[PDB]
């Protein structure tokens, strides 16, 4: 069982221990899609005001 | 009333004990993916641990263990007992065993031992004696095989010269109490036994299937434990508690200890129990000797009635109460 | 987050009027508008309903509406007549006959600007208005025509806003006109397009609690009414008063409806009390769950047993063990786990609040989006066209420009309500 | 030194929020004004608790924290709150109307109206900072602000600082607790869209800490300030190595390397022991031993799953109190013969050890009792996969159904977006597979 760089100091002690061993979208994308939803929410809500006024 | 739901419709057993359950008035039975149950009677593969114990108000049980496969699957039970201190390879009840894929690891360098002493030299998958005969058998299936010394000399019942193995149903419970149930099952071979010829294997094989003589000195080819132990007593003047049963007791505690670590659901969310099914081989010198076990296991049609009403007093009304005994507590 | 409540016609205005009494005496306001209470929680949440006036007076944030004037008259005379602010009493004068046309298309059509305009005054006030509820009934003419008019127009004005209705049904055992399957048959149709969430409030149901549980011999609508201010101050009950919720209008519909046409809510109240007489035990949680639960404390007369619940949400007011409240509430449906959908997980949640009704110590509200309220439509639909078959009293509606077809349109609009509340039941 | 921005995002993010900063002052020795007497560096220092706090030329020392709820109500508490004066208010973004638990409504609606003001004022603190490594942040998977405000601000930080660590906090959904039929939609949801962006994710489930609440503090009935401060006590043991001198995980870096070789598999278990209720008159101090071996029982996990039927890939011990490395390893010794621990065959099986003798913090007044010494095991397990597959399970019950769907729909999302997140879902939970068989 290995201890390893064992590091102390004031604050406290660590180290390691083994037991054994082996065997992004662009800000334009986002904006694109970001802007799909507000439209595909405009024309949702065009269509009812379109129901309405029928 | 308690609630449990049912989803290995295949089970003999707990067709059974989903039936007596109705029958107390106090559990109901909901549908397959109901999650508000207190009892699963689960599927046999990829049944879903991970989603038990999460419903809120509700202890739920299972009669599962899982991790049990690691004994109940012939490739694993071997793995598990060559690597386990608490079992060794000076395991002196488990024959010798190897495990082959086909596409000799250590097999053949006790092979080539048998060559020394000329001594028998029969394995199993399917039995064979030459190595080149049965390896290449594997590979015909393409899937993981796993071959085990024959035990050549067994021991045979008269009248018939004839082959058998015991099946022991052991139940453990959500506590990890070992049950055995005092029925045990003889399944004899009408065919009486001889080792010339293999290739005609109706009288080394003793599954009660593969005996599509049916019937002759006992009916269905199985033999209890009343029986069997008058026979022992005449026979060889001893009895099956001493001669065979003693050494059953010891390897179901020690296989079942051995895994209780990895699989106990003591202090887990859900809980388990599980029934095993376990086949033992008795020599000609009253040797008991662990073959498979089976954690599926059907039992015998006379101790369906008692077997599955034990199961419900000790693994499940336990756990779920309402408004002498049939196991043998193996202690631990 | 403000709310803008609108009552309108007779049924409406007289549940109107208990809601603001019942509601009142909770946060402590008296009939002058004047807070005179003991606790702070009563004031917290005081702005959802209650616009605060100068002087620091509260004016419940209220439009009354009516096309007679009798009952709005009524209501200014009533003990808390005076809390109301009067230029948002909008009424005409010819009255609508119990004729949803009058309502909706003639009569109505004359006034519903002038209501408009007092919604968006009080609209602007609001600092961030929640949506809308209204009180009406759908078997006379004002608040069933007219009630869903408005409700029309107030979704094209605010789109995005919630609709939220306590709408009164129908019941030949308190039926003021023959014509009522057909009044009600239409705001139907207008209210599964145009509202999030409408609590069906069975006058069938009132009265068989009245006769049958309460021993009322001869229930009056103010022993109905009663019932109605009860489950009102209920279901508000999370909106009026700070919990661990934190609940409001839009997080109720998004969690009620799973389909946008299933928005028909089954109320609940438990102890159902008479009026006046007050017994004197408080109940065990283990009473208020299995009353709540029990359809004899529906609201909209349709046995549970009949259907499954979609989702539920329940509301205990009192002094009791939450750990308790818990173990009733994960007991009931662990127990009759068949009637709650199964593809819809953990679909029953539970609040609860310190401060109980007045009269009592203990009380549990509830509400069920049950598939069983298709037994309601059902009902009102064999009424329809039990007339509809030999166009029976048409001629009221056929005067005032409708036409056969707007009948066929709309009954069948409910007919497949009914259809798709069953295609679930099944599910 | 190396600056570290924390980020808390609707109601379960503030209000835990809260719960660690206060940690964190009473460990820091910073008072509710932000006065820390201890400070000489007065105005400055780059000691390693300005990691967390810049000063002011006052002295005053002001969290590197921003809080964000689309909704005024709980953001208004820490305005009025004893902290007050610790935060600078425009730290404080609230909107008027909140995400009404969904997903989408958050994202995409209301989301886009406020992520442009919120990465403002982020770049205003990460304009105070020599050397930023990155990003703490916390939120609910089941809120609609949690769940989808969370992911488009985790994009754009993917975008704004391309070269910066994020880390997640996330309160994974229970019903106990829930607040919302649809937390399941927005898990899923959260998590695909979120995935690639966050280097190392801490899942708490409310189911967890529920339990531990009443089990081991003996609250009947616990609320969000029994869970939150016993979730802060673990967030601390993940953090102190941020905020203390040290040589284990000193940088956001280091827990992607200790913990997260593949980085999908980024979900570290934690357990943390002893949980000792400070209604308790008479207790028993636990050894080392005790407490890491309670490391081990899933009934400590912030996570309820077996490691048992599972594989590790990493593994740190964060101690805290009186230990010294014998113990640990006196300790690890005698675990490693009687437990089930099996590490992936391509990852050497041991232990990170990491002990700061300043023993724990505890609130005066909570539920937690005073303790000599305490730990949190962080484990890379595949055993948590079983969080994805319960989520996803009911996930799938609701989606066949649709039930709910338009609700998102109705807000620009298309249905497709569902199909798409749980099949990145069963991605996830196909790797956790083959990594553990
Ligand atoms: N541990 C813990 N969990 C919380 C806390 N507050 C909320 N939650 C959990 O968060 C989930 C819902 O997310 P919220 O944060 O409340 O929602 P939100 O982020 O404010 O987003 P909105 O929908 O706009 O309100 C619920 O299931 C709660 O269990 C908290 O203070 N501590
Ligand atoms: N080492 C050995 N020596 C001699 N005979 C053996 C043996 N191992 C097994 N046998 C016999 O040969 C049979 C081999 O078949 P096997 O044991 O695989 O069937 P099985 O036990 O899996 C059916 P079940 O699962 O229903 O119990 C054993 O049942 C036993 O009868
Ligand atoms: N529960 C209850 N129902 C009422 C009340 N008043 C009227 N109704 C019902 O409402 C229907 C009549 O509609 P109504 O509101 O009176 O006509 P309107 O004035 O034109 O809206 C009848 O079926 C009544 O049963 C009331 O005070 N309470
Ligand atoms: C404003 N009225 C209101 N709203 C509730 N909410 C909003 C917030 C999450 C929520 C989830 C639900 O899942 C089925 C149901 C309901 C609710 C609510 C919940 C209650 F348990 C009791 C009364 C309630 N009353
Ligand atoms: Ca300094
Ligand atoms: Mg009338
Ligand atoms: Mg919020």
């Amino acid at each position: 069982m290995e201890v390893i760089e064992l590091n102390k100091c004031t604050s406290g002690q660590s180290f390691e221990v083994i037991l054994k061993p082996p065997s992004d979208p662009s800000l334009e994308e986002i904006q694109k899609k970001l802007e799909a939803a507000e439209e595909r929410r405009k024309y949702q809500e065009a269509e009812l005001l379109k129901h309405l006024a029928e | 009333m308690y609630t449990f739901v049912v989803r290995d419709e295949n089970s003999s057993v707990y067709a059974e004990v989903s039936r007596l359950l109705l029958a107390t008035g106090q559990w109901k039975r909901l549908r397959k993916d109901n999650p508000r149950f207190n009892l699963m009677l689960g599927e046999r593969n990829r049944l879903p641990f991970g989603r038990l114990g999460h419903e809120p108000g509700l202890v739920q049980l299972v009669n599962y263990y899982r991790g049990a496969d690691k004994l109940c699957r012939k490739a694993s039970l071997v793995k598990l007992i060559k690597t386990s201190p608490e079992l060794s390879e000076s395991c002196t009840w488990f024959p010798e065993s190897y495990v082959i894929y086909p596409t000799r690891e250590v097999f053949l360098a006790a092979y080539n031992r048998r060559r020394e002493g000329r001594e028998g030299n029969v394995w199993i998958a399917l039995i064979s004696s030459e190595a080149s005969e049965l390896l290449d058998f594997i590979d015909e299936q393409g899937q993981v095989h796993v071959i085990q010394k024959y035990l050549e000399k067994p021991l045979l019942l008269e009248p018939g010269h004839r082959k058998f193995d015991i099946r022991s149903w052991v139940l453990v419970d959500h506590l990890y109490n070992i049950y055995l149930y005092r029925e045990g099952v003889l399944r004899t071979s009408s065919e009486p036994y001889n080792s010339a010829n293999f290739q005609d294997k109706t009288c080394h094989l003793t599954n009660h299937c593969i005996q599509k003589n049916y019937g002759r000195y006992e009916e269905g080819n199985e033999m209890f434990f009343e029986e069997f132990n008058q026979y022992l007593m005449d026979a060889l003047n001893t009895t099956l508690e001493n001669s065979i049963l003693l050494q059953i007791k010891h390897i179901i505690r020690s296989c079942l200890m051995c895994i209780e670590p990895a699989i106990s659901t003591k202090h887990l969310h859900y809980q388990s129990f599980q029934l095993f099914g376990f086949d033992f081989m008795v020599d000609e010198e009253l040797k008991v000797w662990l073959i498979e076990v089976n954690g599926a296991p059907a039992c015998a049609q006379k101790l369906y009635a008692e077997l599955c009403q034990g199961i419900v007093d000790v693994a499940i009304s336990s756990v779920f109460p309402l408004a002498t005994s049939i196991f043998i507590k193996l202690h631990h | 987050r403000e709310i803008v409540h609108i009552q309108a016609g007779q049924c409406g205005n007289q549940i109107g009027a208990k809601f603001w009494e019942v509601i009142s005496d909770e946060h402590g306001i008296d009939p002058t508008g004047s807070y005179h209470g003991d606790s702070d929680l009563q004031l917290e949440r005081i702005n959802v309903y209650y616009n605060e006036a100068t002087g620091n007076k509260y004016v419940p944030r209220a439009i009354l509406v009516d096309l007679e004037p009798g009952t709005m008259d009524s209501v200014r005379s009533g003990p808390f007549g005076q809390i109301f602010r009067p230029d948002n009493f909008v009424f005409g004068q010819s009255g609508a006959g119990n004729n949803w046309a009058k309502g909706h298309y003639t009569e109505g059509a004359e006034l519903v600007d002038s209501v408009l305009d007092v919604v968006r005054k009080e609209s602007e006030s609001c600092d961030c208005l929640q949506g809308f509820q209204l009180t009406h009934s759908l078997g006379g003419g004002t608040g069933s025509g007219m009630g869903t008019l408005l409700i029309s127009k107030i979704r094209e004005e605010y789109p995005d806003r919630i609709m939220n209705t306590f709408s009164v049904m129908p019941s030949p055992k308190v039926s003021d006109t023959v014509v009522e399957p057909y009044n009600a048959t239409l705001s139907v149709h207008q209210l599964v397009e145009n509202t999030d969430e409408t609590y069906c409030i069975d006058n069938e149901a009132l009265y068989d609690i009245c006769f049958r549980t309460l021993k009322l011999t001869t229930p009056t609508y103010g022993d109905l009414n009663h019932l109605v201010s009860a489950t009102m101050s209920g279901v508000t009950t999370c909106l009026r008063f700070p919990g661990q919720l934190n609940a409001d209008l839009r997080k109720l519909a998004v969690n009620m409806v799973p389909f946008p046409r299933l928005h028909f809510f089954m109320p609940g109240f438990a102890p159902l009390t008479s009026r006046g007489s007050q017994q004197y035990r408080a109940l065990t949680v283990p009473e208020l769950t299995q009353q709540m639960f029990d359809s004899k404390n529906m609201m909209a007369a349709c046995d549970p047993r009949h259907g499954r619940y979609l989702t539920v949400a329940a509301i205990f007011r009192g002094r009791m063990s939450m750990k308790e409240v818990d173990e009733q509430m994960l007991n009931v449906q662990n127990k009759n786990s068949s009637y709650f959908v199964e593809w819809i997980p953990n679909n029953v949640k539970t609040a609860v609040c310190d401060i109980p009704p007045r009269g009592l110590k203990m009380s549990a509200t509830f509400i069920g989006n049950s598939t069983a309220i298709q037994e309601l439509f059902k009902r009102i639909s064999e009424q329809f066209t039990a007339m509809f078959r030999r166009k029976a009293f048409l001629h009221w509606y056929t005067g005032e420009g409708m036409d056969e077809m707007e009948f066929t349109e709309a009954e069948s609009n409910m007919n497949d309500l009914v259809s798709e509340y069953q295609q679930y039941q099944d599910a | 030194m190396r600056e570290c921005i924390s980020i808390h995002v609707g109601q379960a993010g503030v209000q835990i929020g809260n719960a660690c900063w206060e940690l964190y002052c009473l460990e820091h020795g910073i008072q509710p004004d932000g006065q820390m007497p201890s400070d000489k560096t007065i105005g400055g220092g780059d000691d390693s608790f300005n990691t967390f706090f810049s000063e002011t030329g006052a002295g005053k020392h002001v969290p590197r924290a921003v809080f964000v709820d689309l909704e005024p109500t709980v953001i208004d508490e820490v305005r009025t709150g004893t902290y007050r004066q610790l935060f600078h208010p425009e730290q404080l973004i609230t909107g008027k109307e909140d995400a009404a638990n969904n997903y989408a409504r958050g994202h995409y609606t209301i989301g886009k109206e406020i992520i442009d003001l919120v990465l403002d004022r982020i770049r205003k603190l990460a304009d105070q900072c020599t050397g930023l490594q990155g990003f703490l942040v916390f939120h609910s998977f089941g809120g609609g602000t949690g769940s989808g405000f969370t992911s488009l601000l985790m994009e754009r930080l993917s975008v704004d600082y391309g070269k910066k660590s994020k880390l997640e906090f996330s309160i994974y959904p229970a019903p106990q607790v829930s607040t919302a039929v649809v937390e399941p939609y927005n898990s899923i949801l959260t998590t695909h869209t979120t995935l690639e962006h966050s280097d190392c994710a801490f899942m708490v489930d409310n189911e967890a800490i529920y339990d531990i609440c009443r089990r081991n503090l003996d609250i009947e009935r616990p609320t969000y300030t029994n869970l939150n401060r016993l979730i802060s006590q673990i967030v601390s043991s993940i953090t102190a190595s941020l905020r203390f001198d040290g040589a284990l995980n000193v940088d956001l870096t280091e827990f992607q390397t200790n913990l997260v070789p593949y980085p999908r598999i980024h979900f570290p278990l934690a357990t943390y022991a002893p949980v000792i209720s400070a209604e308790k008159a008479y207790h028993e101090q636990l050894s080392v031993a005790e407490i890491t071996n309670a490391c081990f029982e899933p009934a400590n996990q912030m996570v309820k799953c077996d490691p048992r039927h599972g594989k590790y890939m990493a593994c740190c011990l964060l101690y805290r109190g009186d230990v010294v490395p014998k113990d640990v390893n006196a300790a690890i010794a005698t675990i490693k013969t009687k437990r089930s621990i099996q590490f992936v065959d391509w990852c050497p099986t041991g232990f990170k050890v990491g002990i700061n003798y300043q023993p724990p913090t505890v609130v005066p007044g909570g539920d937690l009792a005073k303790v000599q010494r305490a730990v949190c095991m962080l484990s890379n397990t595949t055993a948590i996969a079983e969080a994805w597959a319960r989520l996803d399970h009911k996930f799938d019950l609701m989606y066949a159904k649709r039930a709910f769907v338009h609700w998102y729909v109705g807000e620009g999302m298309e249905e497709g977006e569902f199909s798409e997140a749980r099949e990145d879902m069963a991605a996830l939970e196909k790797d956790y597979e083959e990594v553990g068989v």
